[PDB]
């Protein structure tokens, strides 16, 4: 494996870098999606709370 | 002179378990992505819940 | 350390699992090494039977090996009369040492010029003051020999070898009339004497 092993190492380590980048982008995407969905849940329940306060008024 | 047979043995074994452990590490990062997703949605917006509930 | 023998290409580059050990093998069992380097260790680089350079005791050669393979290869090659060495390529280890060698030699010569000038000069004045203190002695001993008055006449001399004793006895004959009694003359000669030799 004088040279062939080096090439296969290069390819496999490129694939490992690619999956690490994929996982990192997955973390960032899920962080953004979590923030967005949790916010939207917050405002829709704000709407229902405001309706309850309208009824109480 | 172990030659191409042992070259293929070393290549297939090493790259195989590299790709395997690579995949499980990525999937574990995805599992922790699920964990931080749920924790954020139940903690940060939940402190927001407490603030707004006190406000109301 | 291998200055003009080993270089970068010999050792493994960007190594993830391997380490290149410069396992020197003599020609007495070189075919042995290239044939059973697999027996020496499992999980080894195929076609790693590479020889770098030559020397009078043996032939330098290197083996690329996983970590456990390095342990096993060392373990079963120390008994195989192979020199073990986990050298790390370092151009600085060569360039530094050679630079200090040449610079220190040149500066040592440039400062040794002053050494010889200073040394020969200072020794010449040292010998000048040397003969001066010797003359001061000659004066003191000649004076006290003849009492207060400082009237005396000094002289260099150079006796012939093997004619020394004849000169001793004729000068004893000459100077024994000054005192006319005893000047067992030995060290304190009937003349005020001092000795010097180069």
């Amino acid at each position: 494996s004088q040279t062939q092993g080096i090439q296969q190492l290069l390819q496999a380590e490129k694939r490992a870098a690619e999956k690490v980048a994929d996982a990192r982008k997955r973390k960032a995407r899920r962080l953004k999606q979590a923030k967005e969905e949790a916010q939207m849940e917050v405002e829709q329940y704000r709407r229902e709370r405001e309706q309850e306060f309208q009824s109480k008024q | 002179a172990l030659s191409d047979a042992d070259v293929q043995k070393q290549i297939k074994h090493m790259m195989a378990f590299i790709e395997q452990e690579a995949n499980e590490k990525a999937e574990e990062i995805d599992a922790k992505a699920e964990e931080e997703f749920n924790i954020e949605k139940g903690r940060l917006v939940q402190t927001q819940r407490l603030k707004i509930m006190e406000y109301y | 350390s291998l200055a003009e023998i080993v270089k970068k290409d010999d050792f493994v580059l960007d190594s993830e699992y391997l380490v290149t050990l410069l396992v020197v093998v003599p020609k007495l069992n070189h075919n042995d090494w290239i044939k059973q380097y697999e027996t020496l260790a499992e999980m080894v680089v195929p076609r790693s039977s590479n020889v770098l350079s030559e020397d009078q005791d043996s032939y330098l050669c290197n083996v690329t090996l996983f970590r456990k393979a390095v342990d096993d290869f060392r373990h079963k090659a120390r008994e195989n009369k192979f020199i073990v060495r986990d050298f790390q390529y370092n151009e600085e280890e060569m360039k530094a040492d050679k630079e200090e060698m040449t610079r220190l030699s040149t500066d040592k010569k440039k400062q040794f010029g002053p050494l010889v000038r200073w040394l020969k000069v200072n020794f010449s004045e040292a010998f000048i003051a040397w003969i001066h203190i010797k003359a001061l002695r000659v004066f003191v001993e000649s004076v006290l020999r003849y009492g207060l008055p400082v009237n005396f006449q000094a002289m260099l001399l150079q006796p012939n070898k093997k004619s020394v004793k004849k000169l001793r006895e004729v000068l004893h004959e000459l100077y024994k009339h000054l005192d006319s009694s005893a000047a067992s003359q030995q060290e304190y000669y009937p003349y005020v004497y001092y000795k010097i030799d180069c």
